[PDB]
């Protein structure tokens, strides 16, 4: 007898998932030194 | 009559989206203490 | 003859690419201030 018509193209494939989240950034550099300290006290007056 | 041929395979699924960016890194540690201040100015003459 | 069967499901899509690296953490705070400088020298001797 006569062959039947061909079947439908199949359903579409599954969508891919999102990529992984990037790695979090590195810890920041340590800060610089504190400010230089204040100037010393003035000397005593000279003696007599 | 004979059965029709099976249909062809479906279209592929789309690739997934790129992942999110990582989180920003941790803030750096504090720096060290600052350097010592300069020496003070001399005192005045005795009897000033 | 009867219509053919549907084709197979499509291939799955691949994962998305990995996300970008997170931004570097910021630099840390400065350290504490340095110590005060030395006391100044004594002044010159005075008359009386």
């Amino acid at each position: 007898g006569p062959k039947g018509p061909p079947g439908d193209k199949g359903p579409p494939g599954d969508p891919g998932p999102p990529g992984a989240r990037g790695e979090p950034g590195n810890i920041g550099f340590p800060g610089p030194p504190g400010p230089k300290g204040p100037k010393g006290d003035p000397g005593d007056p000279g003696g007599y | 009559g004979p059965k029709g041929d099976p249909g062809p395979k479906g279209d592929p699924g789309p690739p997934g989206p790129p992942g999110a960016r990582g989180q920003a890194g941790v803030l750096g540690f504090p720096g060290p203490p600052g350097p010592k201040g300069d020496k003070g100015d001399p005192g005045p003459p005795g009897g000033y």
